[PDB]
């Protein structure tokens, strides 16, 4: 989710570059709450002594009911390499990383921290009428660009060079418009802050240049988590390349500046929502014969609907819409799978449709209490037509490759289509029709089995 | 806030009174076919028995040193489900294996009462000798002559507190009054769901 | 042993019956039949087979206007 | 705990068995409702230093039926949530202990 | 508009931005949302303050759709014709609607109240000695119509065949033809002694639908919808029993016209010497001054030579004066000469009584010229909730054609096409396993196909009996 | 997983540091504790992002709430003193100085009421007024599942001994807790190695 992909990213990262990365205590506090409890714990009854502490000692402190989540615990510190073991005395002693406990000590009673959190400038403007209003700004219009709906302000090349290197939202220049993907309505799925995070890994897979430092951008993101909203910080504790990249974000709206190459910038609400989160509007309501009343006023919530339901009015409140056989086509056509679309509709479901679905299931427990059933909170019919529109576009499925027949033998069409499935290229084979069926990946395989 | 206020006046009445700590309560719940009736949600007898369940938890959490057993009225008939004893488990789980039962019959309120006069026989003299009455029906039968069995328990300083689930029965209320030393405040009829909640979170005071 | 450049699709019977009369109607759409719902479309037509399959199933979706 | 004794028939309780019924035999006084002409010894609550708030109920309302409950002893100022939660879960009042009697 | 700025994700709504109403402060009680493109009324039901707008709905509007959570209702000419005629004045209905909305009521909605509303009751069609008259309070009214000119206080006499064009040419106009019959100051008709048994009783959505037709203490000629087995006949034995004039009623079967002279003998006090049938078998007629008397839409309407008995009933209902007609399963009075039921007979007021109020023609759309507006719409889902009706599960099962089946499907004429699939081995499968699992639950199966052949195949194969047309009483 | 809530009843009494710092060879084990406090509330805050912390000090004539500050307090503050540098984390930080500036004035008023000497000891009322911290703090249920847990640090030094006054408070808010679920930690620095009630 949002812990499971940072912790895979600094999995990724040499042990040489991570020992590196423990420099700033900013990075280390950081990378210290993405940590399980029990690891936390470890790790903070480990730091204030220096003296090294066996591992058969740290078995003693779980109980029999957690053992198992313990070792989950010694993993993540086997994965880290925050715990360095050693072969003493035919013991495993376990040592703390010291570079990442001196940080961690020095965040903890202050004192050495290089300006790792940044200093304040004491000038400051009001956070939900600029701050908050310039991080929604841009991320709308990030958002409004991605979703596809037209735009009289577009965002910089910075960031569509990201979509289109990215996994998500393709790009075609034949027709002149940007396509969006599964994993496209998937990022709009989730919640904005592993959105960000997502967004930010994706970013660093990208950074490869002599320009930009890998280390910096990860001491610059985990201090831009550790930062205040509400207080501008000043830019001469960054190098110009954190300057450039700090730029990048101005763009991006994780920071905000009054001017271009200012000697300040502002930390906007999606920097503290980048560590961890904290009817409402677009709560929709959806009935048998396919009405949407979706109780939405932003135009993101819209344009997201839009993807999918054919839209009729718009009203303040909600937008009367329809769930229509072409605009589900539309959304198919996209990649957008009927299952995210049936969570998409769940999760937005109103209040009153789960009271209706409970009121059902009370009934049906009060009827049939031998079996139980999930809390449906929309109608079953409804995602049955959606799931049928699934069907009804790959009713057929066309694999390309190669097919091999005309074997006047046997025994070489039975060794032929053992090597293929062997090699696991093989669709399909008989001996009574003597064909054998490979994929178009597996075929040069074959050929130079064959050949040779 | 006036409301507020008025609930602030019923509160007013604070008094040190000397109240028996270590008690005997015996719980007489009904499982008659006035048990049957719907007007409580979903059944009568299956929320008396979950609340009864929270009340032996209440009881035993607040008053730890006291007693309970539990009697139900079943088929004419005072059946025993627990003893007399301080481990709330053994009354939770006779609460839950009486709660799979159906309630069948027409209750008798003597026979109860004779069974709890049994069972408070052998209570001594420091402990206070307690009996809750959840009765459903209106109308009871009785195999003698109930004013009897009130004099006896009159003079063995046995006091019952009947919590009524339709309307007020007069041989309850007489039953309390004589019980409790002409104190009729001790007949309590609910009005609602939470009115029966407070009724049971009320009896767990001595 | 030898080697063709063609596609092979997955279909229930009834899409299977109806590609055939899209061999009859144009030549060059199917080279051979493989199955029962195993078929052999030329990979130069097949986005057109889509681009006629869901017009040929049109003709049995009901759309209100 | 706690039960009779199955070998010699004597009662065994602990220290916590007697002390879940000693607030029945003291019971507190319950909070008396501030004066809203009354000057007011906090601003927030003592409990709890929850700030009491602008209590307008109308438009000069002023603070009329301030959420300061007092005690009876030590006159500290308690909010409807400490109020309910000492005759709820708590039994005994901290201004009363806070007192250097 | 209001100087709304338009934002970008407005782009793809066709002019349907209804974005410049501003919100009311005191919106979340009121459960409405007015759209001014076309008047359709958004309801919630699951808000306080619901039903007392949900009748004021049903009286002003029509609805489209009455789904669990939201309602959708149309405002329509003929919604208001019935609302100001049950006594709501057009003020009332602007400041309900004002109060009960949302979003502000725009002023196109407004300007569409006082269009529909106004120039109502003017024109009026009053029968007179079995003589159809048109009749305005108002003299300009009647040298304005100079187009359809089909004249034969200020009142004309019509043709009896033309009072249909009359009554769409006056739709087309601004001034609604009004049809109500005030048969408490009717004494020119004789009067009928005809009441409802004390041991009836009437159910509420029944009462409610004869309030719609009985508003205003004159009996208004319309439709009413209700489903199978709701009572839709004790719904015209009542409205027969308010009016207690004379009644004619007509039907598509005999066995439909034995059906009604049995639920009039029996839930009402009509003698039966007061009840008459015109059927092939009955042709006596009742010699009372007034009575009941039933038949068919075929035998009245038939443009064939009719025998000599069957004229000389048919001369009885033509020279009398009728002052109630019933037309049961009107959706088929929109016919060719079934139509002309409504000209052949004099009456002071129609109802039309259906279940299926529709057709694949436009024709349906007719019925509101020839019968009358659509008075009252039966929830089905409210009266299935309440047991009133059945809660059927409707289902539709899927059975894939096999591949010779198929092949021959594609190869063929769409008339032999239409054999072909009913008959596919995978239907008779489907069936046999559905009639097997519902006979051990002990159901009473009905299975229905139209093709004939199918019928006796599916039964041939599946041992139960067959009936269709050619099968012997 | 869960933020908590970590409840701080410190016991600070002029008259029983003084003892402990007599019994032992060094002076100002007020400051010591202080200190190792400070660290152990910016350990808790940085254990979870979303934790909190209230801090509460029972004197001789009464206890006052070290953290948070008055909302009188608040509204009259800021002089920002350096008795904790301002380079640190910004979170720990404010904490910290609040803390600190708490521990000044909770001391003046010590220093300006010494004369009086009190023979009722305030901590059973100071963990009295934590439980209703710890109840406002579930109750407001601003965050979801804010869990809970009182820390008590008492001094005895050899110097007062088992109080009688204090078993039925004490009994109270046991009774309190685990009816709330907060468990009640506890640190005792002093000669007195079994402290009954509050084991
Ligand atoms: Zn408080
Ligand atoms: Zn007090």
């Amino acid at each position: 989710s949002l812990k499971h992909s940072v912790t895979q990213y600094l999995e990724e990262i040499p042990q040489q570059v991570q020992n590196r990365l423990y420099t700033s205590p900013a990075t280390c506090l950081a990378i210290y709450r993405i940590l399980p409890p029990l690891a936390k714990f470890f790790i903070m009854a480990m730091v204030f002594n220096e003296n090294e502490v066996p591992l058969l000692d740290l078995d003693k402190w779980v109980n029999s009911n957690g053992k198992l989540q313990f070792q989950n615990a010694i993993k993540s510190m086997k994965s880290l390499h925050l715990l360095i073991p050693n072969k003493s005395s035919g013991t495993l002693m376990i040592n703390l990383n010291p570079t990442f406990k001196i940080s961690l000590r020095n965040a903890l009673t202050g004192g050495e921290v290089q300006n790792s959190f940044g200093v304040v400038v004491e000038e400051n403007v009001v956070s939900l009428d600029l701050l908050d209003e310039y991080s929604a700004n841009k991320w709308e219009t990030i958002l409004h660009f991605m979703v596809g709906t037209p735009l009289a302000k577009i965002p910089s090349e910075k960031v569509l060079n990201l979509l289109k290197h990215s996994k998500l939202m393709e790009e075609v220049n034949s027709t002149g418009e940007f396509k969006i993907t599964n994993e496209g309505f998937q990022f709009l799925l989730q919640e904005i802050n592993s959105q960000l995070w997502t967004l930010l890994l994706q970013y660093l897979k990208m950074i490869e240049t002599s320009k930009m430092d890998l280390v910096d951008v990860l001491h610059f993101i985990f201090m831009l988590g550790a930062l205040e909203v509400g207080k501008a910080y000043k830019i001469d504790a960054l190098s110009e390349t954190q300057r450039i990249m700090l730029q990048d974000m101005r763009d991006y709206g994780l920071v905000f500046q009054k001017h271009s190459n200012d000697s300040i910038f502002y930390p906007t609400k999606l920097a503290l929502m980048l560590t961890s989160d904290t009817i409402p509007d677009g709560s929709l309501i959806v009935e048998t014969n396919f009405k949407i009343y979706s109780y939405s006023n932003s135009p993101l919530q819209i344009a997201v609907l839009s993807l999918f339901v054919h839209l009729k009015a718009r009203f303040v409140n909600m937008v009367l819409g329809q769930i229509t056989r072409e605009s589900i086509r539309r959304a198919l056509t996209n990649g957008i799978t009927a299952d995210q679309i049936i969570a998409y509709l769940e999760t937005h479901a109103h209040p009153q449709m789960r009271r209706l679905a409970e009121e059902k299931l009370e009934k049906k427990l009060e009827l049939d209490p031998n079996c139980k059933e999930p809390l449906q909170v929309l109608p079953p019919t409804v995602v049955d037509q959606i799931r049928l529109w699934q069907l009804e576009l790959d009713r057929v499925i066309t694999y390309e490759g190669s097919l091999y027949s005309d074997f006047e033998t046997s025994q070489e069409y039975n060794l032929l289509s053992k090597y293929a499935q062997d090699i696991g290229v093989l669709l399909w084979k008989d001996d009574k029709k003597k064909k054998f069926f490979i994929s178009k990946e597996g075929n040069s395989q074959v050929l130079d089995f064959a050949k040779r | 806030i006036v409301e507020a206020r008025k609930k602030r006046t019923a509160k007013k009445n604070i008094t040190p009174y000397q109240r028996g700590i270590i008690r005997s309560l015996i719980l007489t719940l009904d499982c008659s076919e006035a048990m049957l009736e719907k007007d409580l949600r979903p059944n009568r007898h299956a929320m008396i028995i979950q609340y009864a369940i929270d009340f032996v938890h209440e009881f035993f959490d607040q008053n730890p040193i006291s007693q309970m057993g539990i009697i139900i009225m079943r088929n004419g008939l005072a059946q025993l489900v627990s003893q007399v004893s301080g481990n709330p488990q053994d009354h939770i789980d006779a609460l839950k294996s009486i709660r799979k039962q159906e309630p069948k019959g027409n209750p008798s309120l003597q026979n109860a009462l004779e069974m709890a006069r049994g069972l408070l026989l052998p209570v001594p003299a420091h402990c206070t000798r307690e009996v809750l009455i959840v009765f459903g029906s209106l109308s009871t039968t009785d195999p003698g002559d109930i004013h009897q069995t009130i004099d006896s328990l009159v003079s063995e300083k046995i006091r019952v507190k009947v919590l009524g689930l339709s309307a007020q029965v007069a041989i309850c209320k007489e039953l309390c009054k004589a019980t409790n030393y002409g104190d009729e405040s001790f007949y309590k009829i609910l009005l609602d769901e939470t009115h029966l909640k407070e009724l049971f979170n009320e009896a767990v005071t001595p | 042993a030898r080697a063709r450049k063609g596609a092979l699709v997955q279909c229930d019977p009834s899409i299977k019956a109806l590609i055939l009369q899209i061999d009859a109607k144009m030549s060059d759409i199917v080279l051979e039949e493989l199955d029962d719902t195993h078929l052999l479309v030329n990979p130069s037509k097949v986005e057109f087979v889509k681009h006629e399959l869901n017009r040929l199933l049109s003709k049995n979706i009901y759309n209100p206007m | 705990l706690p039960t009779v004794c199955p070998c010699c028939d004597l009662m065994l309780i602990l220290s916590t068995h007697l002390a879940r019924s000693y607030h029945h035999l003291m019971p507190l006084k319950t909070f008396a409702e501030v004066p809203t002409t009354e000057k007011f010894r906090s601003e927030d609550c003592f409990s709890c230093q929850s700030r009491f708030p602008i209590l307008k109920n109308h438009k000069n309302g002023k603070l009329l039926t301030s959420s300061r409950y007092r005690c009876e002893d030590c006159k500290q100022e308690f909010c409807v949530d400490c109020d309910v939660f000492i005759h709820e879960i708590l039994h005994n009042c901290p201004g009363c202990e806070s007192k250097p009697v | 508009p209001a100087d709304f700025v338009p934002d970008s994700v407005s782009g793809m709504f066709r002019s349907h931005d209804f974005s410049y109403l501003r919100l009311r402060p005191d919106h979340a009680s009121r459960p409405l949302w007015i759209s001014p493109s076309d008047g359709r009324i958004i309801l919630e039901s699951f808000s306080p303050l619901a039903e007392q707008a949900q009748d004021f709905l049903v009286t002003i509007a029509e609805p489209i759709s009455r789904p669990s959570h939201i309602h959708e209702y149309k405002i329509t000419a003929y919604s208001l014709y019935a609302a100001v005629s049950v006594g709501l004045e057009t003020d009332d209905i602007i400041s309900v609607l004002d109060r009960l909305s949302k979003v502000p009521v725009a002023e196109s909605i407004i300007n569409f109240i006082k269009g529909a509303t106004i120039s109502y009751g003017k024109v009026k069609l009053v029968i007179k000695h079995n003589r159809y008259f048109v009749e305005t309070t108002q003299a300009d009214i009647l040298q304005m119509l100079l187009n359809d000119s089909v004249i034969g206080v200020h009142s004309f006499e019509i043709a009896n065949e033309s009072v249909e064009v009359v009554k769409k040419r006056c739709q087309e106009i601004d001034y609604p033809v009004l049809e109500e019959y005030d048969f408490r100051n009717d004494h020119r008709n004789p009067d009928l002694d005809i009441d409802l048994k004390p041991s009836t009783q009437i159910r509420p959505y029944q009462e409610k639908s004869l309030s719609k037709m009985f508003g205003n203490g004159r009996a208004r000629s319309g439709i009413i919808v209700l489903p199978c087995g709701a009572g839709k006949t004790l719904v015209g034995i009542t409205a027969a029993c308010t009016i207690k004039k004379s009644v004619i009623v007509l039907c598509t079967s005999s066995v439909s016209v034995m059906q009604w002279r049995q639920q009039f003998l029996q839930w009402c006090t009509l003698q039966p010497e007061n009840c008459a049938v015109f059927t092939s078998d009955n042709k006596e007629m009742f010699q009372t001054e007034s009575g009941l008397v039933v038949s068919t839409y075929s035998m009245v309407a038939n443009t064939r030579n009719r025998s000599h008995d069957s004229q000389k009933v048919m001369d009885f209902l033509t020279g009398r004066e009728w002052g109630f007609i019933i037309l049961d399963e009107v959706h088929v009075v929109p016919a060719a000469m079934f139509r002309r039921v409504v000209s052949t007979i004099a009456a002071h007021a129609k109802l039309g009584l259906t279940a299926t109020l529709v057709r694949e023609d436009d024709k349906i759309g007719d019925l509101n010229f020839l019968i009358g507006p659509k008075l009252y719409e039966a929830n089905w889902m409210e009266l299935s909730q309440k047991g009133h009706i059945a809660n059927v599960q409707c289902a539709e099962v899927w059975c894939p054609m096999t591949a010779e089946f198929y092949q021959e499907y594609l190869r063929e004429t769409a008339r032999k096409r239409m054999l072909l699939y009913i008959m596919n081995p995978t239907k008779f499968q489907a069936c046999q396993f559905l009639i097997q699992y519902h006979e051990r639950r002990g159901d009473k199966i009905i299975v229905f196909s139209d093709n004939v052949y199918a019928l006796q195949e599916y039964a041939l194969k599946m041992g139960k009996p067959f009936i269709y047309g050619s099968t012997p009483q | 997983e869960s933020p908590s809530l970590l409840t701080v009843i410190i016991e600070i009494a002029p008259k029983l540091w003084t003892t402990f710092d007599e019994e032992g060879n060094e002076k100002g084990s007020i400051i010591k504790v202080l200190e190792a406090l400070i660290v152990f509330l910016n350990a808790h805050l940085a254990f979870n992002s979303a934790n909190k912390v209230a801090v509460i000090a029972a004197y001789s004539q009464g206890i006052k709430y070290l953290y948070p500050e008055s909302t009188s307090a608040l509204k009259a503050s800021r002089s920002d003193l350096k008795i904790i540098n301002s380079d640190m984390y910004r979170r720990f930080r404010n904490v910290d100085e609040t803390l600190v500036e708490e521990i000044y004035k909770l001391f003046e008023l010590e220093k300006k009421q010494i004369e009086q000497n009190s023979q009722r000891s305030t901590l059973a009322g100071a963990m009295s007024a934590g439980l209703t911290y710890v109840n406002r703090i579930s109750k407001e249920s601003v965050t979801t599942s804010l869990k809970s847990r009182l820390l008590v640090l008492t001094c005895g030094s050899g110097s007062s001994k088992d109080e009688i006054f204090q078993y039925i408070p004490i009994m109270n808010c046991i009774f309190s807790a685990t009816k709330m679920k907060c468990p009640i930690d506890v640190v005792k620095i002093g000669g007195s190695k079994e402290s009954t009630f509050l084991q």
